[PDB]
């Protein structure tokens, strides 16, 4: 299993 | 506040005319890990027999799945097309043949009672192999024109396994869609208009490069520098990768909203057929030159235009 998704701040 | 697709398709605006409530989509993708942002249910597992259709490994079904049904919440800007729709996953395919399974699904996923299928699955063949997918045919068939599902699919996505399509020769009239210039064939984008098959568009409303073109292709939508939920229903915009985080691009992604406008259309028209409700959206997308085209079929989706025009019914087949 590829790693979770995530979030970059603008 | 606003993901750029959520204000360039006009999602709060549409969401004053439905939001998809006594709808159940399903979503045929890598599965899903549920929240109660995207409270999907177990549709099934087709590539492990165990399992359930409640397990993503490949950080994909679950970001789809939000797409077409994310709740909102109070502290960010994200919501789903449809944030009341039913969400019913099941796992179809799995990167960590596959059109076997897929008319497996499709029937199971009309036999739970699902009005709406989003088909993340895009599979590519030369032009000049051998097709053949009479169960699969029949399975769209059979949920369609039997079981009156909306099934929208991707268009594809450029790569290894799959090369672009030439535009139509402008000097063969009979020929419109091009045809003889097919080097690819995808699949089950090949079955629109049956099926709406979506292409991907960017934030400058121009066709995303990757984006599979073809005489098949019957819209377009948002499936670029996406915002989604992800394991936990909470914001994401990327993946982590090798040099850097990836950001959320694909078909599927704009296969997803376009699900999540036929929820809306069949909540608030409930009579239409799949093929009115289709023809809705289709009608009232924004037009490339040509009015239809390779790249964005009839063209960009504008979902406020979708549930608010009056337009001739279609026919109902």
């Amino acid at each position: 299993e590829v790693p979770p998704p995530v979030y970059i701040p603008p | 506040d606003r993901p750029w697709a959520n204000d360039y398709l006009r999602i709060q605006e549409a969401q004053k005319f439905a939001t998809g409530a006594g709808v159940t989509v399903a979503v045929i993708d890598t599965g899903v890990n549920g929240s109660p942002r995207v409270p999907a249910e177990p549709g099934g597992d087709f590539v492990d027999a165990a399992g359930n259709g409640m397990s993503d490994c490949d950080a994909h079904g679950t970001m789809t799945a939000a797409i077409i049904g994310g709740r909102p919440s109070p502290t960010d800007g994200f919501v789903g097309m449809a944030p009341d729709v039913r969400l019913l996953s099941l796992r179809q395919t799995s990167v960590a043949g596959s059109i076997r399974s897929l008319a497996r699904s499709v029937v199971h996923a009309a036999n739970l009672g699902a009005q709406v299928i989003n088909i993340s699955e895009a599979a590519c063949y030369k032009v000049t192999r051998r097709i053949d997918e009479t169960s699969l045919g029949a399975a769209i068939n059979y949920a369609v024109n039997v079981k009156g599902a909306v099934i929208v699919v991707a268009a594809g996505n450029t790569g290894q396994d799959c090369s672009q399509n030439p535009p139509p020769d402008p000097s063969v009239p009979s020929d419109p869609r091009g045809w003889r210039e097919v080097q690819t064939i995808v699949s089950p984008a090949w079955y629109d208009p049956l099926v709406l098959t979506v292409g991907s568009i960017g934030q400058n409303g121009q066709p995303s490069n990757f984006s599979m073109s073809g005489p098949w292709v019957g819209a377009a939508a948002p499936g670029e520098n996406l915002t989604s939920l992800g394991y936990d229903g909470q914001p994401v915009n990327a993946t982590p990768g090798e040099d850097g985080p990836v950001p959320l691009n694909g078909t599927s992604f704009s296969a997803a909203y376009v699900s999540g406008l036929a929820a809306l259309v069949k909540q608030r028209f409930p009579d239409l057929t799949p093929a009115q409700i289709i023809n809705r959206i289709t009608a009232t997308a924004r037009h490339p030159g040509g009015g239809v085209d390779n790249y964005v079929g009839a063209g960009v989706i504008d979902p406020v235009a979708a549930l608010t025009w009056e337009i001739p019914d279609g026919p109902e087949k």
